[PDB]
RNA sequence: GGAAAAAUAAGUAAACCCUACCAUUUGGAACAACAAGAAGUCGUAACAAGGUAUCUGUAGGUGAACCUGCAGAUGGAUCAUUA
RNA sequence: AUGGCAGUCACGGGUAACGGAGAAUUAGGGUUCGAUUCCGGAGAAGGAGCCUGAGAAACGGCUACUACAACUACGGUUCGGCAGCAGGGAAGAAAAUUGGCCAAUCCUAAUUCAGGGAGCCAGUGACAAGAAAUAGCAAGCUGGGAAACUUACGUUUCUACGGCAUUGAAAUGAGAACAGUGUAAAUCUCUUAGCGAGGAACAAUUGGAGGGCAAGUCAUGGUGCCAGCAGCCGCGGUAAUUCCAGCUCCAAUAGCGUAUAUUAAAGUUGUUGCAGUUAAAAAGCUCGUAGUUGAACUUCUGUUCAGGUUCAUUUCGAUUCGUCGUGUGAAACUGGACAUACGUUUGCAAACUAAAAUCGGCGUUCGACUUAGGGAGUAAACAUUUUACUGUGAAAAAAUUAGAGUGUUCCAGGCAGGUUUUAGCCCGAAUACAUUAGCAUGGAAUAAUGGAAUAGGACUAAGUCCAUUUUAUUGGUUCUUGGAUUUGGUAAUGAUUAAUAGGGACAGUUGGGGGCAUUAGUAUUUAAUAGUCAGAGGUGAAAUUCUUGGAUUUAUUAAGGACUAACUAAUGCGAAAGCAUUUGCCAAAGAUGUUUUCAUUAAUCAAGAACGAAAGUUAGGGGAUCAAAGACGAUCAGAUACCGUCGUAGUCUUAACUAUAAACUAUACCGACUCGGGAUCGGCUGGAAUAAAUGUCCAGUCGGCACCGUAUGAGAAAUCAAAGUCUUUGGGUUCUGGGGGAAG
């Protein structure tokens, strides 16, 4: 079946810039498939982006500016110790100058970078760069 | 789709937007469970109930209109189908294909068929049972369906 | 997804997996089933053992050579070795009888490409090594 | 009254034997068997439609490779012909 | 009484397995070891028993047995157990002196003085680690050069320079030494006088020179597939670039080869990070509990204040060899507040305001001082229960990292720095990491879990009953405090949507899906009834075969067993194997259609089951055709083979059993995406013509085989619309592979 429409709807969208269309329709979305996307929007990777009522679980459309190289999710959302972060940075982003590892935490959900000022962090949830 | 690694589609139902009660319509959410409870009585699945109220009665949703599901309605009317639907067909079907069995004792096709629809109804009591919708000590093995023909 | 499950409940599957799957590898499969300790030298680097007689045996494939190999009986093991003697000469120091201290040639299995089922090289003779023995100013019995 | 040897019963239980079983090592032969190699010997299976094809399964026969029946698959010697 | 444990692996077996601290290599993750200075455990030849004591089953104590060691005048005895040191024997690839002392570290005792193979000294010692010499300088000759002087090979000069069986004196440890230091003594080191270097010397090896793998293009000598080399390619058979050796070269260099186990290269065991059409690898196919994996909703949000933070700056003040302060904007954090909005009580503190009092001046203008009031400000009680994350408590020392620190650098020790305040001064022995399980604690995300649905819950008041603390104590009342009910009041009383998820209901319809019946049709045989006439049949040719007791042949008809033609095609259905004459029943299925219910019920799956052409098997049927074995002809050098004539088992069936097949798309299932295009099969919806057809066409559209074109997407390529969305390496799950042959 589905899961983690994170990931239904994140590569969704990847396969969007890739193939160089000029706005995205995601299906099955969530709270947390909006949130991911307002960080990347105030990030400045997606554009505009309408939530349509679904009556039953919305639709989102987002716009494509063409910065996005890259945007997935990760497996099962390891737990991962402030201290674990080197490992991923150097394993997920393409380099030391693009930080997008969004993470959940208990304070939320924050940027790879973020969630080190806030100095907590905790669940991998998906990369973008 | 259900026990098919290579059979796949989409019957339909898509309840419209609005989540009103249609305009042309005028009755008490009380009216309708009369009809309901009553058509109940004489012996209704809440499934063939509703029917009548989209077919007959210009009534689609009567969830929308009542702001009760149909079961419920029936639940709290003392007209409540002892076992569900749901559970109920798939035994008498596979009861069905028993019968049938007997005098074709050599119909291969019908015995695995059979195994697949009595595969079914154990993943029913499994859920049935957990939502204390259904004694625990429930069990279909024959006698629990000849029990029902009685 | 591929193959292996992806779950973090799912550890122990995993686990076992690769616990399994691993005996596919020679090198673990060898080890493993205390193999090295059934050869001849029962695991060990190099053995002492008496000469049994000095043998010669035939180049393989494109080579056609008489190779000198020395039968050994090795000590505590007490086995029939097929021995090596290396360089030139050598053969000529080897007496029948004598002590001799040999060891492996390239990982211990296939001999040298040109050798037939001899897999030792013989190093001492009387405990002198042989090089001492092959060059005229190092030693000499 | 204390108290040595002796003797006593229940007990801990050494060794030994018998009855079963486990583990680890190590052993064994003529004929036989296996391994590898070739311009040994007899033929030619396979490649080429390799004498009108291989190949899989199963069955039966034969100096030998293999042939043959039934059923498949092309990895075929066809990606094709109601007018 | 009958339990206790188990696939969330019991029980049992192996371990060249005593566990840790740690050790080796390491991008990250890992891989392999830990006998061995710390700790804990176990044991002292094997095994049991015990005395004694605060304390051991001790074991440098005892008893018996098994196997042993020492003495004997053979009666009997041993303070007989080295896995303590030093030594022998043994094993074996393999590990030092039967030395010295109590001086240092600690220990023991009645104990400042005694004893200690703990321990320290020394011997042996290329395990291993640190530093480091085997030469440096210059003249001259000379190659180079080179800058020059300058039409040519000639002079000046200088230089990164570079050569020499030519020159020359300075330098210096090895070495060897009176002294001093040091020491328990002795050895050595260190300081240091007399003595101490010029070519076989006072000294470099080891291992190579085809490729990988740095280095011979020697026309070198010997050898002639011999001797031998070679890690793997391969060298060698008379002109070897790999043998033997010379020469010259290269590499690491007081070191360098070799053997074996092991680390990396190994994305060649892969969680990160593989492969699975054809290279090894998807199971033939479905069901299915364990396991693994699971859709979406529940304070969003706004305004304002504040603390920093950053960043920006048509900018300000300071300082310099690079920072601070100030202002804006901005974002977000935070934390407040307030907004139907993360809490309530307490005590503290309190900050301001509304009243009342008192006090002063002239009821009021005003002011100071009181009660009430919450923020804010702490501590305890609450927000379903965990996961997970923050943080601190705990995680021995040594080791790793690491600060200070010129042990002659360094290993490394933890010391040391200044006598110019010197009967004293200054400064040190820091710090981090420590995941897994436990504790304290901050928390809003994801994830799981939970609360009110039979009803009952919630809050509140009263009544009643049970239980009960302090009231001295015992009763009896009352009462506080818990619990039980009944009632009445209050509250918007209490059940998220309905997943282009899934299960059911229903509706016409579609199919060579299946099981019973039934029913044909030619044909093959074989038989009857007639009809002739000499050949039929079979091959390339013929031959066994059949035939005027009539063949082959023609007509009619019958029996029988199998089979379903032509229509029948990249078209249909079935999980797969498989399924095509008619008609009739029996239970089943997809897809489409749904403003029907149910509302996570689900994806895949070890166990565990249902199927699974052929061929084959058991016991009966049936027996027409074809036909394994067999019998024959022919063909061949050979034919028990490819052709031909016959023929048994089977092939058909009932009931059992067998499970494999190039069971093939050689391409696991569920899910989402992404190029173009028509044509299909099934369903549906609009429309047009005829006509009013279970038809035709146009246009949609779900679902199903399949094709065409194409990819700045994939690949080793063939090729792939998926074999795509994988180094920009991670939707969920099952199975499989790890050079070849021996081998399924
Ligand atoms: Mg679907
Ligand atoms: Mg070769
Ligand atoms: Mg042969
Ligand atoms: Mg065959
Ligand atoms: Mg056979
Ligand atoms: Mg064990
Ligand atoms: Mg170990
Ligand atoms: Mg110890
Ligand atoms: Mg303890
Ligand atoms: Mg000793
Ligand atoms: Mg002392
Ligand atoms: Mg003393
Ligand atoms: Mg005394
Ligand atoms: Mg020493
Ligand atoms: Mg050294
Ligand atoms: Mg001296
Ligand atoms: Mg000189
Ligand atoms: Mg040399
Ligand atoms: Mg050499
Ligand atoms: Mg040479
Ligand atoms: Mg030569
Ligand atoms: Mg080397
Ligand atoms: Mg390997
Ligand atoms: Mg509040
Ligand atoms: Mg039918
Ligand atoms: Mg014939
Ligand atoms: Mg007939
Ligand atoms: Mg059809
Ligand atoms: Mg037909
Ligand atoms: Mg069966
Ligand atoms: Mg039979
Ligand atoms: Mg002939
Ligand atoms: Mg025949
Ligand atoms: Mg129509
Ligand atoms: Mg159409
Ligand atoms: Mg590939
Ligand atoms: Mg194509
Ligand atoms: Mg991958």
């Amino acid at each position: 079946v589905k899961v983690n429409i994170l990931a239904e709807c994140l590569k969704d969208l990847v396969n969007a810039e890739k193939m160089g269309k000029k706005q995205v329709l995601l299906r099955p979305v969530s709270k947390v498939v909006l949130k991911f996307l307002r960080i990347m929007q105030k990030n400045g990777y997606i554009g505009e982006f309408e939530v349509i009522d679904d009556h039953r679980s919305k639709k989102v459309v987002v716009e494509l500016i063409g910065r996005i190289n890259k945007c997935g999710v990760i497996s099962p959302r390891y737990d991962v110790p402030l201290a674990d972060f080197e490992k991923w940075t150097n394993n997920i982003l393409p380099s030391r100058q693009f930080g997008n590892v969004v993470l959940t935490t208990t304070y939320g959900i924050l940027t790879h970078e973020e969630c080190r000022k806030r100095h907590t962090g905790g669940k991998i949830l998906g990369f973008f760069y | 789709m259900q026990m098919k690694g290579k059979g796949k589609g989409i019957s339909g139902s898509a309840l419209p937007f609005k989540r009103r009660s249609p305009k042309w319509l005028h009755m008490t959410p009380s009216t309708v469970v009369d009809l309901s409870v009553k058509l109940a009585k004489k012996g209704l699945t809440p499934s063939q109930i509703g029917v009548i109220l989209r077919d007959q009665h210009g009534i689609p949703q009567v969830r929308f209109l009542t702001g009760q599901k149909i079961l419920r309605i029936l639940k709290k009317n003392g007209c409540a189908p002892q076992l569900p639907e749901d559970l109920y067909f798939l035994i008498k079907k596979a009861l069905s294909i028993r019968k049938h069995l007997e005098k074709n004792r050599k119909d291969k096709d019908s015995k695995y068929r059979l195994i697949l629809v009595e595969s079914r109804i154990h993943r029913l009591s499994r859920y049935y049972k957990l939502n204390q919708k259904l004694p625990p000590k429930w069990k279909y093995n024959a006698q629990t369906a000849s029990a029902l023909v009685q | 997804g591929v193959g292996k499950p992806r779950g973090i409940r799912a550890g122990r599957k995993l686990a076992r997996h690769r616990k399994d799957q691993r005996w596919a590898d020679n090198d673990f499969n060898k080890r493993l089933l205390g193999s090295r300790w059934r050869n001849p030298f029962m695991g060990a680097s190099h053995a002492k053992g008496l000469v049994t007689e000095k043998i010669g045996i035939e180049s393989k494939q494109p080579n056609s050579a008489v190779r000198k190999c020395v039968r050994v009986l090795l000590r505590k093991n007490s086995k029939k070795i097929a021995a090596f003697v290396p360089m030139d000469g050598c053969l000529n120091f080897l007496a029948e009888n004598d002590e001799v201290l040999v060891a492996g040639l390239g990982r211990q299995g296939h001999a040298v490409g040109d050798i037939p089922g001899v897999r030792f090289k013989v190093v001492c003779v009387k405990g002198i090594s042989l090089l001492a023995l092959f060059k005229g100013k190092k030693e000499k019995r």
